[PDB]
């Protein structure tokens, strides 16, 4: 097991959480972390 | 003036993106990444 100065991309699984809409909460999307709230937009993301 | 003091912000909220000499721009990736004795120094870089 290898762990390097570099990003750790072999990952045991961590995917079980629930979203919680209208609350400052922090948030970890699938390696993007951030804090702040989440609302649904009217963005129409291309799909990839 | 207007225009002066957006661009100001602009440039202001853009220097978060520069390293700086810090190995990333990011606080939190180079927080989690590296031990507190090592990463104080990318940490004081960014900061100063």
């Amino acid at each position: 097991f290898e762990l390097l100065h570099a990003p750790a991309t072999v990952c045991g699984p961590k995917k079980s959480t629930n979203l919680v809409k209208n609350k400052c909460v922090n948030f970890n999307f699938n390696g993007l972390t951030g804090t702040g709230v989440l609302t649904e937009s009217n963005k129409k993301f291309l799909p990839f | 003036v207007v225009n002066q003091n957006a661009q100001a912000l602009n440039t202001l909220v853009k220097q978060l993106s520069s390293n700086f000499g810090a190995i990333s721009s990011v606080l939190n990736d180079i927080l989690s990444r590296l031990d507190p004795p090592e990463a104080e120094v990318q940490i004081d870089r960014l900061i100063t």
